[PDB]
């Protein structure tokens, strides 16, 4: 069973390239052949293409055909893609795939199209934003409802927590949102009981690792 | 045709150009046929970086069966064929006819065993250019065929009372060329392709590799078991070309019942030689140039300027 | 160029009972057709390949079945872990221009359970830099299906919000919304009531829930 | 004659061109005849000797007119010359391997010995000259022997073998340790 490990997330503004990788670890490696897949934010999966990797030859989606470039390091046992003229909606989680094709050394090859192992992905954001931390702002107070709204950052993703991880406990932390200048927003709430105002400190922890920024606010009544 | 009187005809079997002309029609012949999914052929022109070649394309799978193919004379020339039962493709021919196309030849592409073949009319008889170059070819022609059973099961059977009879007369032959006092001995290819290390033939379309270890593993004239020999063996979809040097791959079966039953008619053998004072001749399965294949039954024709 | 077409989008299925999933091809794809399931933020997992052969570790339960050009994966008992994203997989053609089907999500169904509607003024701080959002919240609701609308002194607002919805709960298996409304200060000072008007199933009548500016 | 000096352990390219850029039928063979690896067509064969698993050649080259013998991980005992027998012609090569080693692996220390010993094939009368990092020179036959090692002698040292005019490098970490006085 190979084991598949993809390198880290890229930003990259449009027109740039893009080459992620895939080591690929377990399993004789010239007996797989590898898939690449993408899948934009809250669509479907896409197949870019597939590399033959003991023969060397890799074939492509039509859509795609002229500006990806699928190759394999033997050596190093690792896949790479390259993605040239990056488009604001090439932005997507990047998928590295793979299946066992048989004793390939040994001229056995079943080509096999379905895809049994598969990376923990990669997101490549494409956009003309510049990398920012997120201006976040008090969702002021039976059940009470606050929370955060954390808006204006850039890329993907923010990690949100209450109380230092502290309160888990009926909280929402809502997927982003694309804002029309082009940096995202979104909002954490949490419900808690409204005789715990006045006695009980809410919290909560923003972090946006690609702008190193760490933010704690404070929500409060009045 | 028309046999020819007090006509003697001189004839050289490996300089003879329908050899050439048929390695290109049965090459050209595969193509239309049987088409790889991917091709990969080598492309080092430039002085520098080397570059492959990479085709692919649809890749229909076809239940191939070569019908026999009749060289006939190209405008311009004609057909000599030389009658003697035995001949051995060089010297004057006594005995000679001229005739309109030669007769049909299967187009069998296979390693170290000739299927379906002409047999010897008389004795077995053994071939080559050079019989002193210890790297030319030994074409054997039988004059009785031995039958090969293969199934994509994976496997081969032949009759080890048949195979063991052929192989005596075989090292009669062999001893009557290298010296009557010499220990003849059968061994298992030295190395190489695997089209070339093993049996390797291409039967209802797909290609077969089967390990002929125990078809070349006893020595003969030294000092004074099994009902069938089963040879193992594999279907393989990544093939290394014998049409020129490259690589192609082609689609798994989809028969469960792939089958064929051949006739062995010919062998083609390496001998080991190298400076020995060893009273004893080492001979190996060999093959991978079908000109050989060919050779092997166009020795009796040439083709000359009327 | 082969179309997959997977149906019905979203499939709604109570605990414990059988689901059926269906995909169609835009011409015969044979047998070379597989399924694959997707958890959010998580990577595709195959189950079914060659049809109707289950990949190893996939659970009895899922069987695939059909050629040609149509196809059917049947899970015979829901399990909570079953709930996912699942996508059939076509590839027979070559040279190889493999696709995928548009997913059915398979989500548990239960209960009408009406939202909690609150609304949020925007902080001071915020406020102080120039701009002003608005949230209305939807809090815990089922079926996901909700309309939300925003009017400013009661005018109907288009064109100036953005929606977010949750995973469904692991635990009561509702939804939750977020609804934000986004102008400048100045557009912001200009009016007077701020009120979101929501529809949904377990609601008798829409709901309204309003602040007066200042 | 065409002399190739090899390194034991080491890959060693011998060449053979024939006269016009196709693919046609070559051999390579040793001194007594035996097969060492040649062509079939467009399928490469191996003979029945010690090279076997060792050797090789380059197919891509094969329409371009070469035909080389690529013979990997060297042997003293592969020392030999070889035939490669090619459109009626014949190129002869005499190829001579050697090896060169320290006598320990151990580091050394200050003021100890240093042993050098080469390998060679019989017949071979080779030269060896070696230099150390710190510019010290030693010479000799078989066998280069230093007596007192200096600290500045840590690191690469680079011999040379001298052989039928033609010389082959080797390069052999020493470490040489310090100590607090
Ligand atoms: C052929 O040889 C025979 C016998 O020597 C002779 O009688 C005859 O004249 C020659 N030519 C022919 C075919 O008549
Ligand atoms: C020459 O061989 C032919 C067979 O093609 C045979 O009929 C004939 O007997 C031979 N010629 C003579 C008269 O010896
Ligand atoms: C072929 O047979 C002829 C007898 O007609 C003989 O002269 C020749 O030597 C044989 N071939 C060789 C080269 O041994
Ligand atoms: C075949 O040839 C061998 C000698 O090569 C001979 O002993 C045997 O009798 C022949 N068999 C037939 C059927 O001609
Ligand atoms: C036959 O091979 C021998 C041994 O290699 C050699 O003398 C010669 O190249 C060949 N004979 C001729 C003259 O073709
Ligand atoms: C091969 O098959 C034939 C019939 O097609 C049979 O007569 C012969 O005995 C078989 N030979 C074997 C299995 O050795
Ligand atoms: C022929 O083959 C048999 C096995 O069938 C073998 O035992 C025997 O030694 C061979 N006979 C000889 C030496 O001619
Ligand atoms: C064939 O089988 C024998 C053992 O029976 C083995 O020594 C040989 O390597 C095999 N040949 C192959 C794998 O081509
Ligand atoms: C070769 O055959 C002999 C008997 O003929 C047998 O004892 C030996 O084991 C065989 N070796 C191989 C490689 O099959
Ligand atoms: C030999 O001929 C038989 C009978 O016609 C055929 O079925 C078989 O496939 C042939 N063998 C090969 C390798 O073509
Ligand atoms: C093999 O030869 C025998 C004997 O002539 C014949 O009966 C049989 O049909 C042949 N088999 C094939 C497949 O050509
Ligand atoms: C002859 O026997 C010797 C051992 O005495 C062996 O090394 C050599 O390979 C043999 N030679 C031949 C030509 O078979």
């Amino acid at each position: 069973e190979v084991q598949l490990v993809e390198s880290g997330a890229e930003v990259k503004k449009p027109g740039s390239s893009v080459k992620v990788s895939c080591k690929a670890s377990g399993d004789t490696f010239i007996r797989y052949s590898f898939t690449w897949v993408r899948q934009a934010p809250g669509q479907g999966l896409e197949w870019m293409g597939r590399i033959i990797t003991i023969l060397d030859v890799a074939h492509y989606a039509p859509h795609l055909q002229g500006r990806v470039t699928i190759t394999a390091d033997k050596s190093t046992s690792t896949v790479y893609l390259e993605l040239r003229n990056l488009r604001s909606d090439d932005t997507a989680v990047y998928f590295c795939a793979g299946v066992y094709e048989g004793e390939a050394d040994e001229g056995e090859y079943d080509n096999n199209g379905f895809l049994k192992h598969w990376g923990q992905g990669t997101l490549v954001t494409v956009s003309s934003a510049s990398t920012k931390g997120p201006s976040v702002f008090p969702l002021a107070p039976g059940t009470a409802a606050l929370g955060c709204l954390v808006k204006d950052y850039f890329p993907e993703p923010v990690t949100v927590s209450w109380n230092s991880g502290a309160l888990t406990s009926g909280v929402h932390t809502f997927p982003a949102v694309l804002q029309s200048s082009g940096l995202y927003s979104l909002s954490s709430v949490v419900t808690v009981p409204s005789s715990s105002l006045g006695t009980q400190t809410y919290i909560c922890n923003v972090n946006h690792k690609p702008s190193n920024t760490k933010v704690d606010k404070k929500v409060e009544p009045k | 045709e028309v046999v020819l009187v007090n006509v003697t005809e001189n004839f050289n079997w490996c300089k003879n150009d329908m050899v050439e002309q048929m390695h290109e029609d049965i090459i050209s012949l595969w193509d239309q046929s049987l088409k790889p999914c991917v091709k990969l052929t080598p492309l080092c022109v430039g002085a520098g970086s080397c570059n492959t070649s990479v085709i692919t394309q649809a890749c229909p799978k076809v239940s191939f069966e070569p019908i026999p193919i009749h060289y006939c004379a190209p405008a311009g020339f004609a057909i000599l064929k030389c009658n003697n039962k035995t001949f051995n493709g060089t010297g004057p021919c006594t005995n000679v006819s001229t005739v309109q196309c030669t007769h049909g030849i299967r187009p069998v592409v296979s390693s170290q065993l000739l299927l379906n073949g002409s047999l010897a009319e008389e004795e077995v008889v053994i071939r080559s250019c050079n019989f002193t170059d210890n790297a030319k070819t030994i074409i054997v022609q039988l004059n009785t065929s031995v039958e090969i059973n293969c199934t994509g099961a994976g496997h081969c059977n032949i009759a080890r009372a048949k195979w063991n009879n052929t192989l005596k007369q075989i090292a009669s032959k062999l001893r009557e060329q290298f010296g009557n006092n010499k220990t003849i001995i059968f061994k298992q290819s030295s190395g190489g392709d695997p089209e070339i290390v093993t049996h390797w033939f291409n039967c209802g379309g797909e290609f077969f590799y089967c390990n002929s270890t125990q078809l070349f593993n006893s020595t003969w004239f030294n000092s004074t078991g099994s009902d069938t020999i089963t040879l193992p063996c594999r279907i393989k979809q990544i093939i290394n070309m014998w049409q020129k040097v490259g690589k192609m791959m082609y689609a798994p079966p989809i028969s469960g019942q792939i089958r064929c039953s051949s006739n062995i008619t010919g062998l083609l053998l390496t001998r080991d030689g190298g400076n020995s004072n060893n009273e004893s001749e080492i001979f190996r399965p060999g093959g991978g140039d079908m000109r050989d294949n060919w050779r092997s039954e166009l020795y009796k024709y040439k083709v000359v300027k009327i | 160029d082969i179309v997959m077409t997977q149906s019905p989008a979203t499939l709604s299925v109570s605990p414990g009972e059988r689901a059926t999933l269906s995909c169609r091809a835009s011409e015969s794809v044979s047998s070379d057709l597989a399924w694959y399931q997707q958890k959010p933020g998580q990577a595709p997992r195959l189950l079914i390949y060659g049809a109707s052969t289950r990949a190893t570790g996939v659970p009895a339960r899922f069987s695939g079945s059909g050629s040609g050009a149509e196809f059917t994966l049947t899970i015979s008992s829901l399990q909570s872990e079953d709930f996912a994203v699942y996508y059939c997989q076509q590839y027979n053609n070559w040279p190889p221009r493999y696709t995928f089907g548009q997913g059915t999500r398979l989500e548990i169904k239960r209960t009408v359970a009406a939202p909690s509607v609150f609304i949020f003024p925007p902080s001071d701080e915020q406020l102080k830099s120039g701009t002003a959002s608005v949230v209305c919240l939807l809090n815990n609701f089922y079926p996901r299906e909700a309309k939300v609308q925003w009017k400013v002194d009661n005018a109907l607002q288009s064109g100036n919000s953005q929606e977010s919805v949750t995973e469904q709960d692991s635990k009561d298996s509702t939804y939750s919304l977020s609804s934000t409304l986004t102008l400048s200060k100045a557009d912001y000072e200009k009016h007077k009531v701020y009120a979101c008007e929501v529809t949904h199933q377990g609601l008798s009548s829409p709901v309204t829930k309003s602040f007066n500016r200042g | 004659k065409k002399v190739v000096l090899g390194k034991k352990g080491d890959t060693v390219e011998l060449t053979c061109t024939a006269s016009q850029k196709k693919s046609i039928q070559f051999h390579w063979k040793n001194s007594n005849q035996i097969k060492i690896l040649g062509n079939q067509g467009s399928f490469l064969t191996k003979g029945p000797s010690k090279l076997n698993d060792r050797a090789d050649s380059r197919r891509s080259l094969w329409d371009q007119g070469n035909f080389p013998l690529i013979i990997k991980n060297l042997k003293i005992e592969d020392s030999d010359t070889y035939i490669c027998e090619v459109e009626d012609q014949k190129e002869e090569v005499q190829l001579l391997v050697f090896g060169l080693t320290a006598n320990s692996d151990t580091h050394l220390l200050q003021g100890q010995s240093l042993t050098l010993t080469l390998e060679s094939p019989p017949g071979s009368s080779p030269s060896v000259q070696c230099r150390s990092p710190r510019g010290k020179n030693i010479q000799g036959g078989k066998t280069l022997s230093v007596s007192q090692l200096e600290l500045q002698d840590s690191g690469t040292w680079t011999c040379t073998v001298l052989q039928n005019q033609k010389k082959v490098e080797f390069k052999i970490d020493i470490v040489v340790l310090a100590f607090q006085k």
